[PDB]
Parts: C-alpha cells; structure tokens; sequence
C-alpha cells in the first residue's frame, strides 16, 4: 500500500495570504503515461468531500484559478494564492495510480480572524426535567475567535469538576468564529441544595473573566 | 442533475452485517464508483472499489475479507454489504465517483452520506427540553435534546424557516452512554414575543419526532 503523508495537520492563515500544503507518497505515483495519479480534496464543515485538484496539477469545474497543484513522482504541493472565509476545511490527497486508494491524513486549514468575544449566554433546567431527576444548566459562548477559551462553572462560588462538557462548533465560513455549549449536569437532589449557579468564562477578547448567573426559584 | 442518495445506514451489532443502498440519477453504469468512510473526527478512508467493466474490484486491507461491493445496473443501485463489522467501522459512508473526467473538464459527485454505528446498546429516543430566555441573570435560546442513541438527531427551528444565527452543536456521549446535543439560536434581544420559536427534533433510528415550542 502507498503512504500518503500530509504536512501540515493544521494551517492558520490570514485571510488575503496564501496557504501551501504538501503531500509526500512513498511510491512514485507517475504511470506510463505522463499523468500524476493524485488528486486534492476539500471538505467544508457540514458537508460531503469536494474535489479541487485532479491528476496533479489540473483544475476541477468550478475551481477558481486561486487554487493550484503541481509536483510529480512523490512530493506534490497544494496551493492557495489568497485565502478566503469560505475555504475552511480539512484538504485531503488521495492517491489513484495502484489499489488500495489511500487518502492523507488531512490538514484543517483555520481562518485567522481578528478577535472577537463571546457572547456569555447561562440557561437554568427547565422544570420538565426536574421532575426526571436531572437538572441541566447551559453555558452559551457565540460566535468567538480564537477557539481558545476557559468554561468554569461554580456553584455558590464553589468551582465545580467532573459534572460538565463542552462542544464547539467548526469555523464559521463567514465570519471563521466558533461557538461553544457548556452543560452542567446534576441530579435534581443536588440541584436543589444550592441556590447560585454561574458559569465563568475566560478568554483573552475578556479583558476580566466573565460570569453569567442565576438563582434558582426564579422563573 | 446527478444525485447520489446513501441508504441503509444504522445500529449494528458486533460482528453482525448491514447493507448499504447507494441510489443514483441523473449520468451510472459507465463509471467505477467507490465508498468513502469517516469514523467520527477522524480522516476519510477509502474503503473499496467497482468498476464499470462488470466486476473488477479492489478493497482495502483493513475491510478485505469482510466487505463486498457490488452494483445492480437493473436498478441504478449501488451496494455494499458489510459482514463481521466491528467498534472500528463506526463512520459515515459516502459513495463517490471519484474522479471523473470527460471531455477536457474534471468532475465529481458525493452523496449526502449514512451513518453505520457499530454497538451493543439499544436505541433509545431522545427527551426535549426548552432552553428559554430571560434577562436581568442580543438574547438567546435553544432546545436541549438529552439521551438518545445513536447518532444522528436532526433539529430545525420554525419548520426549517429560522436559519440565521441558529448553532446545533456536535453531540456528545454523556457518562451513561446516551448521546446528548443543544440547538441554540441568537436573536436581537428587542424582539421578545416578536416571533415564535419551535424546534423540531427528529431521531429516525427510535422513530420519535418532537416539536417543542420555545417562549419565555
């Protein structure tokens, strides 16, 4: 089986820049032909595969000439001359020349964007799910940049471990932000034993960490 | 208009088998189709291979001696039937032309994908609970769909009418072992009670549809 090694696994790069990614096989992939047989694939966030580069260094349909390919035998090379918002993904090159087909391992390229804090949003358990005996209170980051970021939760200024998890959304394609959900979950016995839940967020678009909060037997 | 529509996707035990229906339209049976798979996060893997040429097919190393692909040009129907599946071949499975070039331009068509999860546990349908806003504690709201399996849900807002600033966010697998998701939605905090927000929670695998109405 050929090897297909990509390099690098993530790329950030400002918007306007240009992005270059590599793919080295451990065999020659030229045929007796003239032909490269590798191609380079896109997948944007949410959807199927999409091809950009086939046999090397030919564009597909609907490719802008912003994207391009060239190299031969084992070391090909993917190029974007300027990045756009809606190019975030993970690139992929797949080999066709011998069976069994191999895909590289994939580089997530990232948008770099300028900062932008999150919108703290904090959700209380609904009462339906306190008759079950669960309660599940929400952190809402929206729409940040970068993906870094610090979700605390504390219970009466108690900092809390091991009863929450965290979800982040992939790069926007307009506006290359993320989001992130932050459930904590308890039982309906403990719910009740507290008054004051807040969630703490640190991030460095925050100048000071910010905490959104609730007391429970309000509406 | 080519449309690939993936098909057969679901719960499978260990060692059990499933048979993927891969549909076509549109301009098939002059052209080798392959099957793409994705586990959850990870990277594509090629997964084998027909050729228009009647049966000349290839498989990769890691479903050799399992798998078997196939193709039915009296229905337009492209299979893969799947024996002795393990934890590992969890993945979305996509069939795909590949490569096809015509004339001097380069073309490709995937199909929306279906999701094969291998796993002992039961299927279970989810539980909906408003998330609703307030203040005083832009707004926002969403609709918590807990403990369900397996994957995926689907969940639109308003019929599928609300799109902008609506995040579904990645599932994830509680300590229980049932996945659980929240789909939120930002709007301008001026416009409480301006409109009215439903969600509509679908979990084919348990047959259970939700419509949750979402208001302060």
């Amino acid at each position: 089986d050929i090897v297909m090694t990509q390099s690098p696994l993530s790329l950030p790069v400002t918007p306007g820049e240009p992005a270059s990614i590599s793919c080295r096989s451990s065999q020659s992939l030229l045929h007796s032909n003239g032909y490269n047989y590798l191609d380079w694939y896109l997948q944007k966030p949410g959807q199927s595969p999409q091809l950009l580069i086939y046999l090397g260094s030919n564009r597909a349909s609907g490719v802008p000439d912003r994207f391009s390919g060239s190299g031969s035998g084992t070391d090909f090379t993917l190029k974007i001359s300027r990045v756009e918002a809606e190019d975030v993904g993970v690139y992929y090159c797949m080999q066709a020349l011998q069976t069994p087909y191999t895909f590289g391992q994939g580089t997530k390229l990232e948008i770099k964007r300028t900062v932008a804090a999150p919108s703290v949003f904090i959700f209380p358990p609904s009462d339906e799910q306190l008759k079950s005996g669960t309660a599940s209170v929400v952190c809402l980051l929206n729409n940040f940049y970068p993906r870094e970021a610090k979700v605390q939760w504390k219970v009466d200024n108690a900092l809390q471990s091991g009863n929450s998890q965290e979800s982040v959304t992939e790069q926007d394609s307009k506006d290359s932000t993320y989001s992130l959900s932050s459930t904590l979950t308890l039982s309906k016995a403990d719910y009740e034993k507290h008054k004051v839940y807040a969630c703490e967020v640190t991030h460095q678009g925050l100048s000071s960490p910010v905490t959104k909060s609730f007391n429970r037997g309000e509406c | 208009e080519v449309q690939l529509l993936e098909s057969g996707g679901g719960l499978v035990q260990p060692g059990g088998s499933l048979r993927l229906s891969c549909a076509a339209s549109g301009f098939f049976s002059s052209y080798a189709m392959s099957w793409v798979r994705q586990a959850p996060g990870k990277g594509l893997e090629w997964v084998s291979v027909i050729y228009s040429g009647g049966s000349s097919t290839y498989y990769a190393d890691s479903v050799k001696g399992r798998f078997t692909i196939s193709r039915d040009n009296s229905k337009n129907t492209l299979y893969l039937q799947m024996n002795s599946l393990r934890a590992e071949d969890t993945a979305v499975y996509y069939c795909t032309t590949l490569l096809i070039l015509e004339s001097d331009v380069g073309v490709d068509y995937w199909g929306q994908g279906t999701l094969v999860t291998v796993s002992s546990a039961s299927t279970k349908g989810p539980s909906v609970f408003p998330l609703a806003p307030s203040s005083k504690s832009t707004a926002a709201l969403g609709c918590l769909v807990k403990d369900y399996f397996p994957e995926p849900v689907t969940v639109s807002w308003n019929s599928g009418a609300l799109t902008s600033g609506v995040h579904t966010f990645p599932a994830v697998l509680q300590s229980s072992g049932l996945y659980s998701l929240s789909s939120v939605v930002t709007v301008p905090s001026s416009s409480l009670g301006t409109q009215t927000y439903i969600c509509n929670v679908n979990h084919k695998p348990s047959n259970t549809k939700v419509d949750k109405k979402v208001e302060p």
